């Protein structure tokens, strides 16, 4: 019950951002990232990627877990501090060798959002 | 309005 984009902004405001972006940029799909227990992991101010349809998800699990391990140190600079991630996908591990066209074709919201979770745990 | 555009 952890506060997430669906409680920031309406399903048909985040429909009508899904659709145009779709329609604008078809050959990417639009995943937000949540943070799923609480933990000594950061959270994220920027949640919100438009990922290449190709690329594979063991790719995109790498980028992600950089991103949430680093933060701003000023201009031209940025900390990383490493921790152990586990990254979920509709509560489930993402399959390493598919693309992320197909885990947007498998799990895909309603609202046309890829929704990812992001736990220090590996369980839900 | 904002997005992150990963690459490779
Ligand atoms: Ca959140
Ligand atoms: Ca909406
Ligand atoms: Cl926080």
């Amino acid at each position: 019950g952890m506060p997430s984009l669906k409680d920031e902004v309406s399903f048909e405001n985040r429909v009508a951002e899904t659709h145009k972006i779709r329609s604008k940029y078809p050959n990417r799909i639009p995943v937000v990232i949540e943070r799923a227990n609480r933990s000594n992991l950061p959270i994220i101010e920027k949640k919100k990627f438009l990922v290449p349809m190709n690329m594979l998800v063991g790719e995109f699990k790498f980028i992600l877990h950089q991103h949430i391990n680093q933060s701003a140190y000023g201009s031209n600079m940025k900390l990383f501090r490493e921790r152990t991630i586990y990254l979920f996908v509709n509560n489930i591990v993402p399959k390493t060798g598919l693309l992320m066209q197909d885990l947007y074709e498998m799990y895909k919201d309603e609202d046309g959002y890829l929704y990812m979770e992001y736990s220090s745990e590996s369980s839900l | 309005n904002d997005w992150l555009l990963p690459s490779y």
